[PDB]
């Protein structure tokens, strides 16, 4: 349950629900693995960049990061590829971001 | 209750409406499961003529649409190859009379 | 022997009342 803020102060005496144990962010270590397990399942290419993709994104839970990958082999579909690119997965990147891909300027 | 007249009990079927006996309770004949038969068979509608000139422009729904229906259908080869899934269902939803139904 | 038969015709009295359809029900509790 989400955060221990909104819970209420009787039943989050320490001992009573044992540890309480906190999970800290992914820290561009935890993140290219997460990546790599998604992909295994497509097929994998040296074309893709694990490690730059960990750079790229930047506090993401696990759940937004899989939804990258899911998102690049729908692009890579698209295009016709035989095999998914690096670049599909960039593309994957800014359309699971709430703010809309790319474009040309027009108030900025 | 048990077994019917001499009807095999694979034949008496889960939510399949039974006859039974007004006071010695026992099935005697299977009565048809419901009245899903014939009712349904009205709603069924097939294959309309409805095409994308019928439909009044084109979005990215459509677009969409196109690549979950045709694409594993005319060769699932290229799914295969990629290692994706194969898109097979799909959820349309938003304002009603927006033509949903048209483009399936 | 003769002890055995007396089960046997205790029994079937049970066999009638077992004989389907019967009342279907549920229990309470039990007091005791
Ligand atoms: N793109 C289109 N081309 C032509 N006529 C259209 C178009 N879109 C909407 N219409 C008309 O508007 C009607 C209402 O859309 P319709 O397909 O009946 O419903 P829907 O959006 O699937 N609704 P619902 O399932 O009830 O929430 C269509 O049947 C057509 O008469
Ligand atoms: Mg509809």
């Amino acid at each position: 349950t989400n955060r221990v803020d909104v819970l209420d102060p009787a039943l989050l005496r320490s001992g009573r629900l044992d540890r309480k144990i906190e999970f800290p962010l992914p820290s561009e270590d935890s993140r290219a693995q997460i990546l790599q397990i998604h992909s295994r399942k497509m097929t994998t290419d040296d074309d893709i960049n694990w490690q730059e993709l960990a750079r790229s994104t930047d506090e993401f839970n696990g759940a937004q990061l899989k939804a990258v990958t899911v998102e690049a082999g729908m692009i890579a579909l698209r295009n016709g590829q035989s095999s998914v690119k690096h670049e599909d997965f960039v593309e994957g990147i800014s359309e699971v971001q709430a703010r809309k891909s790319k474009s040309v300027s027009f108030y900025a | 209750v048990g077994l019917g007249e001499r009807v095999s009990p694979t034949d008496i079927e889960e939510g399949m409406r039974v006859g039974v006996d007004r006071s010695k309770y026992n099935i005697e004949l299977p009565l048809p499961p419901r009245i899903d038969p014939s009712v349904t068979m009205m709603t069924v509608e097939e294959k309309p003529d409805v095409t994308y000139s019928d439909v009044g422009g084109c979005k990215d729904q459509i677009e969409k649409l196109r690549e979950v229906v045709e694409l594993p259908l005319l060769s699932p080869e290229r799914f295969a190859t990629l290692g994706i899934d194969p898109p097979k269902g799909i959820l349309l939803y938003g304002p009603p009379g927006t033509g949903k139904t048209l483009c399936a | 022997n003769v002890m055995l038969e007396k089960i046997k015709d205790n029994k079937e009295k049970i066999k009638n009342n077992r004989q389907l359809p019967y009342l279907v029900a549920n229990v309470v509790e039990v007091m005791d």
